[PDB]
C-alpha cells in the first residue's frame, strides 16, 4: 500500500500515492524509481 | 547506434552521398583515389549501399 | 504467387556430421510448436491417445 | 634538432595522441554546430 | 586377457600441484584418468542464491555466477554429504548442502572490497579457500559508500560435467612419449622444436628412433588443484569416483544379462 | 565522461545528423555525356555566399 | 519437412529432409547437402516448411528428397559433394602412406552403416599388422562400381611413359569391383565433378546406396582425423630464403623490364601493334610483364612447400582455395585492376599524391609486389582495397540484374 | 529457451534403462552395448582392455551424437567366448588395476610425506 | 568489468590476483615479471591479468540510487 | 601559405590551390571541404623538430597542445583539392639521400599512415596482412559485437542494450585504440582458438566453443530491454490510468495473472518475468464495465528480470513509466561470434574442458575453427594475431599491430616464440581429449581476440 520511491538526484524513500503529480517532497525531482521488491528471487550460480 | 563504443563514434563520424541506392552504377560507389587520408577505404557496408554510406578516417 | 504461409519455421543453422544428407536437426521447441495432423486409426489409436 | 629515425614512430604517435586530446572524434559534428549558433543563427536573422 | 600391474612414482607433491608418472598401462586408462580429474571429481561449489538485497553496480545474476566459482574446501566433507537428487530431505537440508550468509555495507568513504573472506558458512570446514588459514582474498565485487550487498547462498555436491565451477583442477598436464619414438606425431622440421622437460635426449638429437613395438606407457601428470580439493585427494576421489562408474555398470550388466 | 557527444536528444531518442555529400558549387566542371544531344556540357552550381535560395545550376 | 533458404535459385534449394529432434534451438545440417543451398554457417538462416497431408508427405518423399536430388539435369552432375575437412582428410587417408592400427581400424568400421561385421585381411601382416586407407575406403564405397579418375597433381607426362599402371605419386584413381585399387582421392574423384564415383554411384547404385555412401565418407575420415587433424598457421606460409631471394630478384628483373618499356615509348621505340592503340600497347606490354612474374613467383611457391605443408593440402584436394591464393600469401600479391584496368590517374596525373606526375611504372598503377605474410605498404594496401571494392559493388548490383 | 539441464547427462530418466544389450545378425558372436549417460571416459577404456583379450575379434565404441549423452560399443567374440563375458571381464580387469593403482598412490604418497 | 573468478581456459583463480598485481606495476615492476611472481606460468592465465580492463572503478564514480 | 602557417588573417580552414598548367588560383573558405593534418616539409627535412616532441611530452604542464603546434607552421590542413598539387612523403625515410633520387623535392609529409583508416578499422590488427573485402566485413561487425558501449549503461534506460560481462582488451592491439578508447570500453575478449578440425562441427564458417569456459563467464552478456508507456488524459471521453486490473471491472484482460503487478499498475523490480506477463497494467476508460484493460505485456521468448522501473512526467504533464527488463544471455549453439579479421561463424557445438584437445600442459582451446577459412580469404592478420598475442602473454606487454610498422615483422615474432619454450611459429602438439592419442598434425593454437555479436539464435 504505501509504494514507497526513490529520488533521481536526492535519493530520499518518499511516499507517493496513485492520481498525485509526480515530485520530489524533499528536492522536487520529477524523476522516481521503485525499490526492489520483497518476493524471494532465486539465482542459480549456472 | 548504442551497441558498442565503436559503432557510436563511426555513427558519429559517418557519411553519406545522396545518389540513390537504387543507384546500378558502379562508378560513384568504387574507392576513388581521393578517399586517402580523408575516408576510410575498408569502412563500408556490403549490402546495397556499398561506397555510399562511408566513414571519416581518424584525422 | 507468393504469400504467407502456416506450420512454418527459421532460425540459424549449424554443421553436423553426425547426421546423413537427408536428415536435418530440428530443435524441440519448433518441433513442439509445430504439428502433423494425422488421422486416427486403429493402428495408431493407442499411440495416438497416449500422446 | 632533427628527429632520427629510431625516435620516429615515438614521435607520430606523441603529435598524434596531442591531437585527439584537442579535438577529438566528433570534432567536426561540435564545431559545425558551434559556428552555427554564433554566426549563422545570427547572420539569418 | 587381464589388467596390467602399473607404478607410481610422484616427483613433486606439493599443496598447490602434483607431478606424478604412471607405467604399464594403456592409454585409455591414463586419458580416462585425465577426464575425471576435471569432470568426475564431486566438490562442493555455490549452486543457489537468494540476493535480499543488491545495491552494486553488478546485477544479481553477475554475482550469483561469481559466486559459484569461488573454491570451498572439500576434502573430507564432500565425501560425507550426499546429492540433492539421492536426498530425502527438502529443496535444503545439513546433509545435502552447506549454508552460507554474506552482510556487507560501504559506510565509509573509501571502497569497500567485498571478498570471500565475508562469506559466512555454518559448517567451519567448508571454506573458502583463501581464508583457510600469501594468498590474497578472492575479489567478489567494490562497493561505493551507501551500497549494501546481502544474500543467503547454499553449496552442494557436484562434478564438472554439470558445470565448470565443480572442476577441482587447474590444469592438467597429461604427457606421454616425451620423446616421439612412437611416431604418433611427425614433425616436418624436428629441430626447430623444443624439448620436453621430461625427454631424456641429447641437445644434438631432436628426435628418438622409431619403436615398432613400442607402446604408449609412463605417461607424465601435473595435476594443479585449484585449492578446494588437496592435489593428492583429487587423484584418489578420481579412481575411486571411476572404479564406482564401473562397479554400478558392472551390476546393470549383469541385471540386463539374468534378464535376457 | 568518454561520451564524446556530437548528437540531440529529441523526445529521448538519440538523433545524430549524417553528413550529407553534395556537388560543391560556384565552382565549374566540364562533363561530357555519351548518349545525349550535346558533346561536352560545363554546369556550375551557384548559390551566394549566404545561402537564401535553391542552387540555379546553369 | 521441406527445407528452404532464400534466394531460391534452382530446384535444389528445396529439398526434402527427414527430422531429427534433439535439444539445442539451431538447424543443424548435413555438411554434404550446404553446398546445393550455396549456405554457409556465417549466420545463415534457412526456413523449414512442415506439410499438414499425407499426399504432400507422399510427393515430397518421392519427388524433393536429397537423395533423388543429388544429380541435377542442370549439367548432369551432382551437385553435392564431399567438403571442407571430409575432403582434405580423405586425401591425406587414402595416400600410400597411411596404415591404421588394430584399435584405430575399429573404431572406423564403428562409423559404418554399410558394414557386414567382417574386417579386412590387412595389406600388411607382419611383422606388425596395418590397415591401409584404401582397404577401409573399399568399405566404404558401395556395390562393385568401376571408375578412373586422376589426382589434381596428376602429371601429363606419366601416362605416355612407363608407370602408366603404377603410378609412383599414388595418382590415376582406380575403383574396381568396389575397391581402391589405388589413387588418391580428391574433388576430382568424389566432388561435384562428372564421372565421380559420386555420380557413378548414383547412376549405377540407386539414391539410397548414394545417401549412404556420403554419411559414411563424412563419419569415418571425420573420426580419423580426429586422429590425423589437420591445422595451418604461420609455417605453413612461410618460405626458406632461397625462395624469397629468388622472388625478389624476379619482382626486381620485371620492374626493370617495364622500366625499359616505359623508356622506349618515352623515346618513341615503340610502335602500335596491330588494332591496338599506343597506350593499348604499352598497357599490354606492362600487364604482360607484371602477369609473366606473378605466375613465375607463383611457381617458385608451389615448388617449395613441401608434403606436409596444409595450404597445399587445401588445393591439391581442393577443398579451397587455389595456386593463386598461395601466390598471393608468400610470393606475391599481384596486379590491382579496377574496370579491367590499373589503378587509374584518380588525381591529376596521379594515383595518389605520393607519386610523381605520369608514372606508369607497376607500384605507381597498383602492383603489389608483396605477400599478405611480409606486409603490404600503404600505397599497395589502398589500391588493394579498390580490387575488392570493385568485387563488393559487383556482388551487390549483379543481385538485382541477376534476379529479374 | 532450449538449453537443456546440466544433470540430464549424468542422471538416469526413469524407465530408461542403463545398459541395453542388442545381438548383432550381420556376424555370429557379436552384440551391441548402448549405454545411457556415458562418454568417452568409459569407451575407451572398456575399448582398449577390450583389444588385449584374444578371444575377442571387435571391439569399439562411438558417439551417436555428441549432444547426446549415451553410447554404443560394439563386441565380437570367439564361439567358444562370449562378448557379455568380455564387457564383463573388461570391468573388472580395469577395477583392480585401479584398485592396484589407488593402492600404489597412497604409499607414494606417504613415502613423499615422510621423506 | 572487473576481475573474473577463474581462468576461462585452465580454471586457475585469478580474483585474488588483481589488487596483487596493481601493487606490483606501482613498485616498478614489470608485467611479465609480476605475474611470474603471483604463480602464473600459463600464458592463458596471464591473459586474464594482462588483458582485463577494471572498469568498475569507473562504474563507482556514479551515486548509488539509496543513500 | 605563410600566413595560413602562422595563423594568421587566414585561419588553417582555408584551401589554397595554385593549379600551374592552368593559371587558375583557386582559394578556399566555404565549409563542407574535408582536409586531413599533415607535417610541412622544407627543401629536404622536416620543420617537426625534437624540441617540439619534448613540449609535446610535457603536454599536461606547459600546455603545449596541437594548436601551438599548427600555429608554429609545423603542421597544416590539407584538402583534397590541394592534395593535387601537393607531393607527399609517406615517411620522412623516403626525404633521405637515395641511390636513385624519385622525387627530391617533397613539399609535404604524413604523420602515419595508419590514419588513413577509420574508427572500426584501426581496431584491426594487421590490416595489410588481410584481404581488403575481409578489412571491410570486419569494420561492419565492429558495430555489431558486444561490450559496454557506455560507462553509464545502469542510469541509460534505452530499449535495446548489450553488455558483456567480462571485457578484455585486446592483447593485439593497434596504437590508435588509446585514442578511440577501446582500451577503455573494449568489445571482446581474448581468446586462446586453436585452427584445426575437431569432429567436424566448426565447418563453413563455424567455431566449436568450449562448455567450460562458457561456464565461467566465457562471451557472456544480459540483454536490456526497455518497455514505456504512459496515461494518456486527452479528453474527458477516455482516459488511462496505471492501476491493477481486475477480473471484474476490465474487459480486455488476458488470461495471464496480473498479480506480479503493484497496486499503482507498474510491477516492480527484481521480479522474473517470463513471456506473455504483464508489467505495466493500464486501463481505459469506457464511454468488463465502464472500463477496458490495456496493459502492455512482455515480448515471447524473453524470460527476463526486471532490473528497475522508474516513474517520470512527460511534456504532457502526464505519467510515464519505463521497465528496464534486464536478460543473461549466455552462448550458445547459434550465436554468431567473429574476430577482427571477418572469420565471422557461429558456435557449432560446446565441447567441456575433458572432451576438448590440450598441450602437453593442460591449455584447452576455448574456441576451434577450421582452418579452411584461411586460404579463401588470405586473413594472414589472423595468423599473425594469434602468433603475438602468444608472445605478449607469455612476455608481459601488449603487441604492436600497427599496420605499417617495419619494427615488427613474422620473423622477430617468431624468434621472441621460441625463448619461452614454443615453436616459433606457433604450432603446438595437442592431445586428443576422447582418447589422450596424440595430434599427428602438430596444431596452430594462441590468443585470438574474438567478438560476439547481438545476432543471437533465442531472437
Ligand atoms: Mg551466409
Ligand atoms: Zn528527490
Ligand atoms: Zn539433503
Ligand atoms: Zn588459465
Amino acid at each position: 500500500q504505501p509504494m514507497i520511491y526513490i529520488c533521481g538526484e536526492c535519493h530520499t524513500e518518499n511516499e507517493i500515492k496513485s492520481r498525485d503529480p509526480i515530485r520530489c517532497r524533499e528536492c522536487g525531482y520529477r524523476i522516481m524509481y521503485k525499490k526492489r521488491t520483497k518476493r524471494l528471487v532465486v539465482f542459480d550460480a549456472r | 547506434n548504442r551497441l558498442t563504443f565503436a559503432s557510436t563514434l563511426s555513427h558519429l563520424r559517418r557519411l553519406n552521398s545522396p545518389i540513390g541506392r537504387d543507384g546500378k552504377l558502379a562508378k560513384p560507389r568504387q574507392l576513388h583515389n581521393t578517399l586517402w587520408g580523408m575516408v576510410c577505404p575498408a569502412e563500408t557496408p556490403e549490402g546495397h549501399a556499398v561506397g555510399l554510406v562511408k566513414n571519416l578516417a581518424l584525422m | 504467387m507468393g504469400k504467407r504461409v502456416d506450420f512454418s519455421a527459421r532460425t540459424v543453422i549449424t554443421p553436423d556430421p553426425n547426421l546423413s544428407i537427408d536428415q536435418v536437426g530440428v530443435p524441440r521447441s519448433i518441433a513442439a510448436n509445430m504439428t502433423f495432423a494425422e488421422i486416427v486409426t486403429p493402428f495408431n489409436i493407442d499411440r495416438l491417445q497416449e500422446l | 634538432d632533427e628527429i632520427t629515425p629510431d625516435l620516429w614512430q615515438e614521435a607520430c604517435w606523441i603529435v598524434i595522441s596531442s591531437y585527439f586530446d584537442e579535438k577529438g572524434l566528433v570534432r567536426q559534428q561540435l564545431d559545425s554546430f558551434d559556428e552555427f549558433i554564433q554566426m549563422s543563427v545570427q547572420r539569418i536573422v | 586377457p587381464y589388467a596390467n600391474q602399473p607404478t607410481v612414482r610422484i616427483t613433486e607433491l606439493t599443496d598447490e600441484n602434483v607431478k606424478f608418472i604412471i607405467e604399464n598401462t594403456d592409454l585409455a586408462v591414463a586419458n580416462s584418468i585425465r577426464r575425471v580429474f576435471i569432470a568426475e571429481v564431486p566438490i562442493i561449489a555455490i549452486d543457489w542464491v537468494q540476493i535480499d538485497a543488491n545495491s552494486s553496480v553488478l546485477h544479481d545474476e553477475f554475482i550469483a555466477h561469481r559466486l559459484g566459482l569461488i573454491p570451498l574446501t572439500s576434502d573430507d566433507i564432500v565425501d560425507k554429504l550426499q546429492y540433492s537428487r539421492d536426498c530425502t530431505c527438502e529443496e535444503f537440508c545439513p546433509e545435502c548442502s552447506v549454508e552460507f550468509t554474506l552482510d556487507v555495507r560501504c559506510n565509509e568513504d573509501q571502497t569497500r572490497h567485498v571478498t570471500s573472506r565475508d562469506l559466512i558458512s555454518n559448517s567451519p570446514r567448508v571454506i573458502p579457500v583463501t581464508s583457510r588459514n600469501e594468498q590474497d582474498d578472492i575479489l567478489i565485487v567494490k562497493l561505493r559508500k551507501g551500497q549494501e550487498l546481502r544474500l543467503r547462498a547454499y553449496a552442494k555436491k557436484g562434478f564438472g560435467k554439470e558445470h565448470a565451477k565443480w572442476n577441482p583442477t587447474a590444469g592438467v598436464a597429461f604427457e606421454y612419449d616425451p620423446d616421439n619414438a612412437l611416431r604418433h606425431t611427425v614433425y616436418p622440421k624436428p629441430e626447430e622444436w623444443p624439448k620436453s622437460e621430461y625427454s631424456e635426449l641429447d641437445e644434438d638429437e631432436s628426435q628418438a628412433p622409431y619403436d615398432p613395438n613400442g607402446k604408449p606407457e609412463r605417461f607424465y601428470y601435473n595435476v594443479e588443484s585449484c585449492g578446494s580439493l588437496r592435489p593428492e585427494t583429487i587423484v584418489l576421489s578420481a579412481l575411486s569416483g571411476l572404479k564406482k562408474k564401473l562397479s554400478d555398470l558392472q551390476t546393470q550388466l549383469s541385471h540386463e544379462i539374468q534378464s535376457d | 565522461p568518454l561520451d564524446p557527444g556530437g548528437y540531440f536528444i529529441i523526445n529521448g531518442s538519440e538523433k545524430v545528423l549524417i553528413a550529407q555529400e553534395k556537388m560543391a558549387t560556384n565552382t565549374v566542371y566540364v562533363f561530357a555525356k555519351k548518349d545525349s544531344k550535346y558533346a561536352y556540357t560545363g554546369e556550375c552550381r551557384s548559390c551566394l555566399e549566404n545561402s537564401s535560395r535553391p542552387t540555379s545550376t546553369i | 519437412v521441406i527445407f528452404n533458404r532464400q534466394p531460391t535459385l534452382h530446384k535444389m534449394s528445396m529439398m526434402g529432409h527427414r527430422v531429427r529432434i534433439l535439444p539445442w534451438s539451431t538447424f543443424r545440417l548435413n555438411l554434404s547437402v550446404t553446398t546445393p543451398y550455396n549456405a554457409d554457417f556465417d549466420g545463415d538462416e534457412m526456413n523449414l516448411h512442415l506439410p499438414q497431408s499425407l499426399e504432400t508427405r507422399a510427393e515430397i518423399q518421392e519427388l524433393a528428397m536429397v537423395p533423388r536430388m543429388i544429380v541435377t539435369p542442370q549439367s548432369n552432375r551432382p551437385v553435392m559433394g564431399i567438403v571442407q575437412d571430409t575432403l582434405t582428410a580423405v586425401r591425406k587417408f587414402t595416400k600410400r602412406d597411411v596404415f591404421l592400427e588394430r584399435g584405430e581400424v575399429m573404431n572406423l568400421l564403428m562409423f559404418l552403416s554399410t558394414w557386414d561385421g567382417k574386417v579386412p585381411q590387412p595389406a600388411i601382416l607382419k611383422p606388425r599388422p596395418l590397415w591401409t586407407g584404401k582397404q577401409i575406403f573399399s568399405l566404404i564405397i558401395p556395390g562393385h562400381i568401376n571408375c578412373i579418375r586422376t589426382h589434381s597433381t596428376h602429371p601429363d607426362d606419366e601416362d605416355s611413359g612407363p608407370y602408366k599402371h603404377i603410378s609412383p605419386g599414388d595418382t590415376k584413381v582406380v575403383v574396381e569391383n568396389g575397391e581402391l585399387i589405388m589413387g588418391i582421392l580428391c574433388k576430382k574423384s568424389l566432388g561435384t565433378s562428372a564421372g565421380s564415383l559420386v555420380h557413378i554411384s548414383y547412376l549405377e547404385m540407386g539414391h539410397d546406396i548414394t545417401r549412404l555412401f556420403y554419411s559414411n565418407i563424412q563419419t569415418v575420415i571425420n573420426n580419423w582425423l580426429l586422429i590425423e587433424g589437420h591445422t595451418i598457421g604461420i609455417g605453413d606460409s612461410i618460405a626458406d630464403s632461397k625462395t624469397y631471394q629468388d622472388i625478389q630478384n624476379t619482382i626486381k628483373k620485371a620492374k626493370q623490364d617495364v622500366i625499359e618499356v616505359i623508356e622506349k615509348a618515352h623515346n618513341n621505340e615503340l610502335e602500335p601493334t596491330p588494332g591496338n592503340t599506343l597506350r593499348q600497347t604499352f598497357e599490354n606490354q606492362v600487364n604482360r610483364i607484371l602477369n609473366d612474374a606473378r605466375d613465375k613467383t607463383g611457381s617458385s611457391a608451389q615448388k617449395s612447400l613441401s608434403e606436409y605443408n596444409n595450404f597445399k593440402s587445401m588445393v591439391v584436394s581442393g577443398a579451397k582455395g587455389s595456386k593463386i591464393n598461395i601466390s598471393q600469401v608468400i610470393a606475391v600479391v599481384g596486379q590491382q585492376n579496377v574496370e579491367g584496368k590499373r589503378i587509374p590517374f584518380g588525381f591529376k596525373h596521379r594515383t595518389l599524391p605520393h607519386f610523381i606526375k605520369d608514372d606508369y611504372g607497376p607500384e605507381s598503377r597498383g602492383f603489389v609486389e608483396n605477400s599478405y605474410l611480409a606486409g603490404l605498404t600503404p600505397t599497395e594496401f589502398f589500391f588493394h582495397a579498390m580490387g575488392g571494392r570493385e568485387g563488393l559493388i559487383d556482388t551487390a548490383v549483379k543481385t538485382a540484374e541477376t534476379g529479374y | 529457451m532450449n538449453a537443456p539441464p546440466a544433470f540430464e547427462s549424468f542422471l538416469l530418466f526413469e524407465g530408461e534403462k542403463k545398459i541395453t544389450i542388442n545381438k548383432d545378425t550381420k556376424v555370429p558372436n557379436a552384440c551391441l552395448f548402448t549405454i545411457n549417460k556415458e562418454d568417452h571416459t568409459l569407451g575407451n577404456i572398456i575399448k582398449s582392455q577390450l583389444l588385449k583379450d584374444p578371444q575377442v575379434l571387435f571391439a569399439g565404441y562411438k558417439v551417436p551424437h555428441p549432444l547426446e549423452h549415451k553410447i554404443i560399443i560394439r563386441v565380437q567374440t570367439t564361439p567358444d567366448y562370449s562378448p557379455q563375458e568380455a564387457f564383463t571381464n573388461a570391468i573388472t580387469d580395469l577395477i583392480s588395476e585401479l584398485s592396484l593403482l589407488e593402492e600404489r598412490f597412497r604409499v607414494a604418497i606417504k613415502d613423499k610425506q615422510e621423506g | 568489468m572487473i576481475i573474473p573468478v577463474r581462468c576461462f581456459t585452465c580454471g586457475k583463480i585469478v580474483g585474488n590476483k588483481w589488487e596483487a598485481y596493481l601493487g606490483l606495476l606501482q613498485a616498478e615492476y614489470t608485467e611479465g615479471d609480476a605475474l611470474d611472481a603471483l604463480g602464473l606460468k600459463r600464458y592463458c592465465c596471464r591473459r586474464m591479468l594482462l588483458a582485463h580492463v577494471d572498469l568498475i572503478e569507473k562504474l563507482l564514480n556514479y551515486a548509488p540510487l539509496e543513500k | 601559405r605563410k600566413l595560413r602557417r602562422q595563423m594568421d588573417i587566414i585561419v588553417s580552414e582555408v584551401s589554397m590551390i595554385r593549379d600551374i598548367r592552368e593559371r587558375e588560383i583557386r582559394i578556399y573558405t566555404d565549409a563542407g571541404r574535408i582536409c586531413r593534418p599533415l607535417l610541412i616539409v622544407e627543401k629536404q627535412k622536416l620543420l617537426l623538430k625534437k624540441r617540439h616532441i619534448d613540449q609535446l611530452k610535457e603536454r599536461e604542464y606547459n600546455n603545449y597542445s596541437w594548436q601551438d603546434l599548427v600555429a608554429s607552421g609545423v603542421v597544416e590542413y590539407i584538402d583534397t583539392l590541394e592534395e593535387e598539387t601537393v607531393m607527399l612523403a609517406m615517411t620522412p625515410d623516403d626525404l633521405q639521400e637515395k641511390e636513385v633520387a624519385y622525387c627530391s623535392t617533397y613539399t609535404h609529409c604524413e604523420i602515419h599512415p595508419s590514419m588513413i583508416l577509420g574508427v572500426c578499422a584501426s581496431i584491426i590488427p594487421f590490416p595489410d596482412h588481410n584481404q581488403s573485402p575481409r578489412n571491410t566485413y570486419q569494420s561492419a561487425m565492429g558495430k555489431q559485437a558486444m561490450g559496454v558501449y557506455i560507462t553509464n549503461f545502469h542510469v541509460r534506460m534505452d530499449t535495446l542494450a548489450h553488455v558483456l560481462y567480462y571485457p578484455q582488451k585486446p592483447l593485439v592491439t593497434t596504437r590508435s585504440m588509446e585514442y578511440l578508447r577501446f582500451r577503455e570500453l573494449p568489445a571482446g575478449i581474448n581468446s586462446i582458438v586453436a585452427i584445426a578440425s575437431y569432429t567436424g562441427y566448426n565447418q563453413e564458417d563455424s567455431v566449436i566453443m568450449n562448455r567450460s569456459a562458457v561456464d565461467r563467464g566465457f562471451f557472456r552478456s544480459v540483454f536490456y530491454r526497455s518497455y514505456k508507456e504512459q496515461e494518456s488524459k486527452k479528453g474527458f471521453d477516455q482516459e488511462e490510468v496505471f492501476e491493477k486490473p481486475t477480473r471484474e471491472t476490465c474487459q480486455g484482460m488476458r488470461h495471464a495473472i496480473y498479480d506480479k503487478l503493484d497496486d499503482d499498475g507498474l510491477i516492480a523490480p527484481g521480479v522474473r518475468v517470463s513471456g506473455d506477463d504483464v508489467i505495466i497494467g493500464k486501463t481505459v476508460t469506457l464511454p468488463r464495465y465502464t472500463k477496458r484493460d490495456c496493459s502492455t505485456f512482455l515480448r515471447t521468448s524473453e524470460t527476463g528480470i526486471v532490473d528497475q522501473v522508474m516513474v517520470t512526467l512527460n511534456q504532457e504533464g502526464y505519467k510515464f513509466c519505463k521497465i528496464r527488463v534486464r536478460s543473461v544471455r549466455i552462448p550458445q549453439i547459434g550465436d554468431k561470434f567473429a574476430s577482427r579479421h571477418g572469420q565471422k561463424g557461429t558456435c557449432g557445438i560446446q565441447y567441456r574442458q575433458e572432451d576438448m584437445p590440450f598441450t602437453c600442459e593442460g591449455i584447452t582451446p576455448d574456441i576451434i575453427i577450421n582452418p579452411h577459412a584461411i586460404p579463401s580469404r588470405m586473413t594472414i592478420g589472423h595468423l599473425i594475431e594469434c602468433l603475438q598475442g602468444k608472445v605478449s602473454a607469455n612476455k608481459g606487454e601488449i603487441g604492436d599491430a600497427t599496420p605499417f610498422n617495419d619494427a615488427v615483422n613474422v620473423q622477430k615474432i617468431s624468434n621472441l616464440l621460441s625463448d619461452y619454450g614454443y615453436h616459433l611459429r606457433g604450432n603446438e602438439v595437442l592431445y586428443n581429449g576422447f582418447t589422450g592419442r596424440k595430434i599427428t598434425s602438430q596444431i596452430f593454437i594462441g590468443p585470438t581476440y574474438y567478438q560476439r555479436l547481438k545476432h543471437m539464435v533465442d531472437d
